[PDB]
RNA sequence: GGCGCGCGCCAAAAAUUUUAAAAAAAA
RNA sequence: GGCGCGCGCC
């Protein structure tokens, strides 16, 4: 028995030594969690690309928050694979739905390893407000295994 | 009798909540109708049907698949959400406007590209941890398939 | 040594350090003139001139300045 | 637990089989984590451009153009490797992977500041040689370490390049040498040398006098007549000087020109002599042992250099019969 | 231990008369005088000089400390009479030659029975008030000369020069050396602790001493600033005495404002001066070519008449007539004339000995109305003047830049009074943007410095010690002022440990041994803390978390300036330095220019700013990190910096997040985690402790530290008290004789052999590497001009980046000197003696070689001067040192017994001394 | 008037000499 | 460029 949970720690410290990257600092007051909290986490990768625009990026992540802030006087629910940033430990009301994470992208020269993917409104892509749909002429409009539309 | 758990672990993937966030106009998907397989088709939209769902995939056409000797016309065909063999996670770079010829051969070219990258198969989507299933009957079909 | 020197070419070659000092000694203090040294050690088409005021480029320009030297115009620029 | 906890940890699992050759380019760029908040929801198809046009400008300039990209920017020491899950074994192609896929930095952007770790690489340790980093613009001021306060290109001095291609930029009281080089002259007067080089002779003008008198009386040689009267005044709880001798002499300006010399000012382009240049209206208008004891075994003390008084001050002092100090005294 | 008592006499004002004497002895008023004074004054006489002339009368030695304006010479006059009145013999001694020309002219229109010992001429030398160099008297106290047999009176001019550091020291050796019967009157400069040159005088010769200090000058001064960048001038001590700190305040204002954005500066000055009637002035700078440059630019004004320079003309006719033809016409005497025409004259060291000797006399009838000098001319006799402009403020000492001290600017200030012509002096001071408040304040308002000895021990004191005997070395090192100082400081400590042993025994913290205990763990998991942060602190782990954005805590030892945002970080020569954007208050940046940075009060509002740091201060980096605005110019930038760090603190209630070493940083060493595990270990002993549990326990902790703080207090003084009572060189010493013994010199008992004797002559150079280079044969097989040549390389001591190109016949010579030097070098290091032989060997510059055997084989004094770059006088005296060692060179040869080397050194005396280099001085 | 070609000329062209200080003194 | 010298073409 002993031995069971003496493996499972062991492989969870393990395991967390490299977690620490996805942890927040606990003990951070933010109250209204639409507007108060992260907004993204670049992990900058080891390619020249991102070293020598490591300024550029920043600066427009600091541009995209000036933005939305004049033009603010001028929901999207996570979706089941909705992750928590894990906390180290040092009322959760308002802290809990603050560090949600809500899709996992790795960016490649010509095709993004995506994850998590992203939400939407009641199934409604026309609507939801992240998506970017094609121009296509849809010369077919037949199910494949149904009656046509 | 595996063939029937693999229908019932893709019956849980292709409930809507579960597998449509997933649903992007990049992901790359592969569908395949009994007996006959188009290959790997780029998602570009979905939407309801007064409830059924219908994904906007982009295929190779000789409706039917493409021949070995000929070469794919390349166009959108309005499959059904269940019959999505695999949702794998490369979601594409798309150039907006799949109108022109040439846009839709370069995709062809960049999945092309994108299976050439990857020599053993192309990598999945697990629905136990990267869709969050926490259905426990998931879990029993998981233990009967590992058996 | 910048805003109190004076730049000159289109030089009849005899022409020496001692007679463009003595020329542009008139229109102000000048210091020194070098004729510049080739890498022969031979002159050059040019020559420089430095001022003791920083108020005598000017007119030394305003002055001297098209005077027809051994029958030979002289243009002479800033620095 | 160990369930969430490796549904959290594989956000970093990158797929195993793909194959790099050229792992400066072909491999992962910035990895970023959307989250729960409009800012980031909104504008995700920004980002996703934005990231896409960095790719393509880069590809604008330093493919074509530039082409210049040798950077040794190691990974810092707190650098960290993605997880991979197990689906092929490992060999030398996943190694140079493992080396391509190396988090070289970390950030949580909020409204107004970010919770950075792992820092950025270094180039022997100088942000100067470094990539990224941006140094702001300060005073420098105090120059007094808090710590210890007692602490071949010609045109800009380059040992890279040559100065026809480079963009880039007291004396002894008895040296009088400064005006004494190779000779010396006076003003106004003209000398032979000048008069032959310059192709006009004594019968005629010199020619510079022509427009010497179309400007006005030089300012270089006038401020050596200049005695500025420093305006300093004692603070306890302009009227210049002009030496009016040193003015230089012109004839054809402001003295009497030559006679015999004929007026060519109309000839080169001038004004006859005014009378404001004229001289007049301007100049005016301006137990130890005994002695005995310590000599014992060294030579004597002796007298070396003998003189006498030469009798030079007295002399001086004879001469200095009377002095400012000497007649004030008395 | 010192046996001496000192009262004070009842005074006057102005005057404070004080006598130290024996304990034995009892004091008794000193009788008034009786008879007919030695000489009488016409002028009245002023309280201190009656008072020092009525100590001159009853044979009691004395030291007046007084302005030099103030006339302290009239009491060494009256001496000098009252002892050529009872026919005896009497002595003068001053420092420097120059001077002692000028004092001997004096006194010989004076009294016409003097005579001159300085060691290039001896004029008269059976007189009987004698004046000399006190190297000379030094040399005749050594070998025993009997002219000291009848002396019944020595005077020392400006003993202030005794804490020279390189030649204050032969004033030690002679007051030591001399009887006890022969008394003393020294004149000094003004200084603070002048009771205990008295009773150091007293105890070492158990005569009475006597002191009279005066602060008392005839007429008043009043000061000026120029703040560099300004206009004016300010009145900032006025001639009341009293400091106006409000135009001081305005004067620095002005600078600053100045700072923070006629032709030249003093040319600007010096014009006012002539137009305000301020004529008579001496510009004082630092520099032998600043005084040069400051005077050529003024080649626009004139300050004699006709008749004036006419007279200049004739006087410096008369002058140079003393050389010859090419001698005449150099260009160095030439090309002064045009400047004493008009009134203007340049007196440094570097000038030739005769340029300066004529200057001083034009100046001292009043022709020259401008003298720009360096210090050398502030101790010339009665050669005042109505004002003295400092154009610089920092000096080059011996050692390196420094702030003059107010000790020389008082004595250089003094120099800007003439009794009776102008009853009020002007001062003037030009400061500069790196002045500061804390230095002006401190040079005007200070006062003089106290006058510390400076001896150390060298081989000819001991080599002529040995030789003598009845005496070793520990006798002048047991007398020497140093050990007197030394002594006198022992009831200070004892009073010291005394209260701080009382302060020990009072407080008594309730709970002792559990008390002890908390504060010893306490305190030791503060060191574990602090052996993480310096872990912390590494190159390769603190580096990349540096950024221009970066939130880091600093504090330094005792002061904790707080939060501040990285700016940037950089490297030095390895050590780094980060620029940080810390808080400062107004009263720290004003002083800016040289101080350190220091924290503002939070009480009060400061001003957010740059401040360079070293990793070393960093307490904590923080994870956190700010948009930093690229630009921190403006004010208002660094004031939103400072409101996002108030809302970033502000957003973490319990405290901002600290970077953790072991993960975050990267460190896997298994230092780290011991150290780790061992805080863990104690502050869980702490928390465990019944005691630390109870609250309300800080006072207590503040009880025992101070405690602590007392111990440690008691430890240094108990240690200080212990060493402080033997002798401080004898270690020194020690090594010396051993360095002596083991070449050759002494022997097993102290015995000095034929090298030791023979090295004792050997004064002005080196005695230890001459003698052994000597009695090798290393001079056996160079001619004469070589020799003169190689003895050249002793005689330098003047910097200089140009550099020699010997060839094959002065380059020779010099390798195998400089393996001898090696040698001697390596036996003294070896003796535990702190000697470094690349600096030792770096000191016999042979930049001289060439130049002086081109002049020794009959060449003119032009064609050398044109053959280096330093001053024509510093070749002179070169020169003249070159003939004194040589003299003396060929004395030990003759002592040696081998005559040869006789011949050799008397034909190179003969062929160095034919022209101006020894130009007999006109003062004689 | 108009147009074409061999060419001296001044007209106007550039030009623009790259590498850290310091006082005093003697047997 | 034109002073234009010179030759040729319409
Ligand atoms: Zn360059």
């Amino acid at each position: 028995c002993e031995e069971t949970i003496e493996q499972l720690r062991a492989e969870n410290q393990e395991l967390k030594r490299k977690l620490n990257i996805l942890t927040r600092p606990s003990g951070i007051l933010v109250n209204d969690t639409k507007l108060d909290g992260p907004i993204l986490q670049i992990l900058f990768m080891n390619n020249a690309i991102s070293k020598q625009y490591h300024q550029e990026i920043e600066e427009f992540v600091s541009n995209l928050v000036k933005r939305f802030e004049e033009q603010q006087k001028n929901n999207l629910l996570p979706q089941p694979s909705s992750i928590v940033l894990e906390e180290d430990h040092k009322a959760i009301k308002n802290n809990k739905e603050a560090f949600s994470v809500v899709g996992s992208v790795l960016y490649f020269t010509n095709f993004c390893l995506d994850k998590l993917g992203q939400p939407l409104l009641n199934e409604n892509p026309q609507l939801s407000e992240g998506w970017e749909i094609p121009k296509y002429h849809q010369v077919f409009s037949h199910i494949v295994s149904l009656e046509g539309q | 009798q595996l063939a029937k758990l693999g229908k019932e672990i893709e019956e849980y993937i292709h409930k809507p909540k579960y597998c449509l966030p997933f649903l992007q106009p990049g992901r790359l998907v592969k569908v395949k109708n009994e007996g006959d397989d188009f290959g790997w088709g780029v998602v570009v939209n979905f939407s309801k049907k007064s409830p059924l769902y219908v994904v906007e995939v982009l295929l190779r056409c000789s409706a039917k698949p493409a021949k070995p000797d000929e070469k794919g016309e390349m166009q959108v065909v309005p499959v059904l959400v269940h019959l999505l063999s695999a949702i794998s996670s490369v979601r594409l770079y798309i150039p907006k406007d799949l109108r022109p010829v040439d846009n839709r051969q370069s995709v062809l070219k960049s999945i092309q590209e994108v299976q050439k990258r990857f020599p053993d198969g192309i990598p999945l989507l697990d629905p136990i941890d990267d869709m969050g299933i926490q259905d426990q009957g998931l879990k029993k079909v998981i233990q009967k398939v590992e058996a | 040594e910048a805003d109190r020197t004076l730049f000159v070419g289109n030089l009849e070659t005899k022409v020496t350090e001692e007679l463009l000092f003595e020329l542009f000694h008139q229109a102000g203090p000048v210091i020194k003139v070098k004729i510049p040294k080739d890498k022969d050690g031979k002159p050059k088409q040019f020559a420089f001139v430095n001022f003791k005021h920083e108020v005598s480029v000017p007119y030394a320009m305003n002055l001297l300045n098209g005077i027809k030297l051994y029958g030979r115009p002289i243009k002479i620029q800033f620095r | 637990e160990n369930q969430e906890l490796k549904r959290k940890l594989n956000i970093l699992t990158r797929p195993s089989g793909i194959l790099v050759n050229d792992t400066k380019l072909d491999g992962p760029i910035l990895q970023i984590l959307f989250m729960n908040n409009a800012i980031s929801k909104q504008y995700h198809q920004e980002i996703e451009e934005f990231v896409s046009n960095l790719v393509k400008r880069f590809e604008e300039q330093q493919k074509n153009d530039v082409e210049k990209t040798s950077f040794n920017l190691l990974p810092q020491p707190s650098s960290i490797v993605l997880e991979e899950d197990h689906k092929v074994e490992e060999s030398c192609a996943i190694k140079n992977n493992k080396e391509a896929f190396s988090v070289v930095g970390s950030v949580l952007y909020f409204t107004n500041f970010c919770l950075d770790k792992l820092g950025q690489p270094l180039l022997n340790e100088n942000p100067q040689l470094s990539e990224g980093w941006e140094i702001p613009k300060y005073h420098q001021v105090f120059s007094h370490i808090v710590s210890l306060e007692g602490q071949h290109c010609f045109n800009c001095g380059s040992e890279e390049h040559q100065m026809k291609d480079c963009p880039m930029p007291q004396q002894r009281y008895h040296a009088e040498e400064v005006e004494e080089r190779f000779g010396r002259f006076k003003p106004g007067v003209i000398s032979e040398e000048l008069q032959d080089a310059l192709g006009v002779t004594d019968k005629s003008l010199p020619p510079f006098i022509y427009r010497m008198r179309q400007l006005g009386y030089p300012p270089g040689w006038l401020k050596e007549a200049e005695l500025e009267n420093s305006g300093l005044a004692l603070y306890d709880g302009k009227s210049v000087t002009y030496d009016l001798s040193k003015l230089v002499n012109y004839p054809g300006f402001n003295i009497s020109t030559p006679r015999g010399i004929p007026d060519e000012w109309r000839i080169f382009g001038s004004i006859p002599m005014q009378a404001c240049q004229q001289k007049d209206v301007f100049a005016n208008y301006l137990p130890i042992p005994d002695m005995s004891k310590f000599a014992t075994g060294i030579t004597p003390f002796e007298f070396e250099n003998m003189a006498e008084s030469t009798g030079m001050y007295l002399r001086i002092r004879s001469l200095l019969k009377n002095s400012p100090r000497n007649q004030q005294k008395n | 231990m010192p046996r001496v008592k000192v009262q004070s006499v009842e005074t006057v004002e102005g005057c404070t008369h004080e006598v130290a004497l024996p304990a034995e002895e009892d004091y008794l008023p000193l009788k008034p005088r009786v008879g007919k004074a030695a000489k009488e004054y016409p002028f009245i006489l002023d309280a201190f000089q009656r008072e020092a002339i009525q100590c001159v009368d009853n044979n009691q030695s004395v030291l007046v400390s007084a302005h030099t304006s103030a006339g302290k010479t009239v009491c060494a006059e009256y001496a000098i009479a009252l002892a050529l009145r009872e026919k005896q013999r009497v002595i003068f001694t001053s420092p420097i030659k120059a001077l002692s020309n000028q004092k001997y002219r004096e006194m010989y229109e004076e009294f016409q029975d003097v005579g001159l010992m300085t060691g290039d001429v001896t004029i008269n030398p059976t007189a009987s008030c004698l004046v000399m160099t006190t190297e000379i008297l030094r040399s005749m106290l050594y070998r025993g000369s009997e002219v000291m047999r009848e002396v019944a009176w020595v005077i020392f001019d400006e003993i202030h020069y005794m804490r020279d550091s390189e030649r204050g020291v032969v004033w030690e050796e002679t007051i030591i050396l001399l009887p006890d019967n022969v008394h003393y009157v020294f004149l000094s400069a003004t200084i603070p602790n002048a009771r205990q040159f008295a009773e150091w005088i007293c105890h070492l010769h158990k005569q009475p001493c006597h002191v009279i200090y005066t602060d008392y000058r005839p007429t008043p001064l009043q000061h000026y600033i120029f703040p560099a960048g300004g206009d004016g001038l300010h009145l900032v001590v006025d001639e009341n005495g009293d400091f106006r700190e409000d135009n001081f305040n305005t004067a620095m204002q002005v600078l600053r404002d100045a700072g923070d954005l006629g032709p030249s500066n003093v040319f600007k000055i010096v014009k006012m001066i002539m137009e305000r009637n301020f004529q008579p002035v001496i510009i004082f700078s630092f520099s032998k070519k600043d005084c040069e440059a400051y005077a050529l630019q003024m080649t626009k004004l004139d300050f004699n008449t006709d008749e004036e320079k006419k007279m200049v003309e004739e006087v410096f006719s008369n002058a140079i007539d003393c050389l010859s033809d090419e001698d005449k016409k150099l260009p160095q005497v030439e090309h002064v004339l045009p400047l004493l025409k008009r009134g203007i004259g340049i007196h440094h060291g570097g000038l030739l000995p005769i340029l300066k000797e004529t200057i001083e006399i034009l100046f001292s009838e009043g022709l020259i109305k401008a003298l720009f000098a360096t210090e050398t001319f502030a101790m010339g006799i009665n050669m005042p003047a109505r004002t003295v402009l400092f154009t610089n403020a920092r000096k080059f000492d011996g050692k390196d830049f420094r702030w003059i001290s107010s000790g020389e600017y008082i004595q250089m200030s003094g120099r800007a009074g003439r009794r009776g012509m102008d009853d009020r002096g002007i001062v003037i001071l030009m400061v500069d943007e790196k002045m500061s408040p804390t230095i002006g304040k401190q040079l005007l308002k200070g006062s003089a410095d106290p006058l510390n000895s400076a001896f150390h021990l060298t081989y000819n004191m001991v080599l002529n010690l040995l030789r003598v005997e009845e005496i070793n070395p520990e006798y002048m090192l047991e007398k020497s002022f140093y050990q007197f100082q030394h002594y006198r400081a022992i009831p200070g400590v004892v009073e010291k440990v005394k209260n701080s042993e009382e302060q020990y025994n009072k407080i008594v913290i309730p709970n002792e041994e559990s008390v002890v205990i908390y504060y010893k763990i306490r305190q030791q998991l503060a060191k574990l803390g602090k052996e993480i942060e310096e872990y912390i602190h590494k190159p390769k782990y603190c580096l990349p978390f540096l950024q221009p954005g970066r939130l880091v805590k600093v504090k330094n030892e005792g002061d904790d300036f707080g939060w501040g945002v990285v700016v940037n970080f950089s490297k030095k020569s390895p050590l780094y330095v980060v620029e940080v954007l810390l808080r400062c208050s107004k009263e720290s940046l004003k002083n800016s220019a040289t101080e350190a940075a220091k924290p503002a009060k939070p009480d009060e509002k400061g001003e957010m700013q740059v401040v360079p740091v070293l990793v070393h201060l960093l307490s904590a980096i923080s994870s956190v990190r700010l948009y930093i605005p690229k630009d921190l110019r403006p004010v208002d930038n660094r004031q939103s910096v400072l409101k996002s760090i108030q809302e970033v603190q502000k957003r973490f209630p319990d405290g901002i997040p600290l970077l953790d070493p072991i993960d975050d940083m990267g460190i896997q060493d298994q230092g780290l985690k011991k150290v780790i595990q061992k805080v863990e270990a104690f502050e869980h002993r702490m928390y465990s402790h019944p005691l630390h549990n109870d609250p309300n326990l800080e006072t207590v902790y503040t009880l025992c530290e101070k405690k602590a703080q007392i111990a440690i207090d008691i430890k240094s003084a108990k240690r200080e008290l212990k060493k402080a009572r033997t002798v401080l060189q004898m270690d020194e010493l020690k090594c010396r004789k051993r360095v002596l013994r083991r070449l050759g010199f002494a022997t097993s008992s102290d015995v000095i052999e034929m090298k030791g004797r023979v090295a004792c002559e050997i004064s002005s150079a080196d005695e230890l590497l001459l003698t052994e280079m000597m009695f090798n044969g290393l001079f056996n097989d160079l001619s004469a001009e070589q020799a003169t040549a190689l003895l050249s390389c002793f005689v330098f001591q003047e910097n200089s980046s140009e550099m020699p190109k010997l060839t094959e016949q002065l380059a020779g010579p010099l390798r195998q000197m400089q393996e001898c030097a090696k040698r001697i070098a390596k036996v003294s290091a070896e003796a535990k003696l702190e000697i470094d032989e690349e600096t030792y060997l770096s000191s016999f510059k042979p930049h001289l070689m060439d130049v002086v055997y081109t002049w020794a084989t009959g060449a003119t004094f032009a064609h050398i001067c044109k053959m280096t770059d330093v001053f024509e006088g510093s070749i002179i005296r070169c020169m003249r040192r070159l003939e004194e060692l040589l003299r003396q060179m060929c004395q030990a040869a003759k002592a040696i017994g081998n005559t040869e080397l006789e011949n050799k050194f008397a034909e190179g005396i003969t062929k160095i001394k034919r022209d101006i280099v020894f130009a007999a001085s006109l003062y004689l």
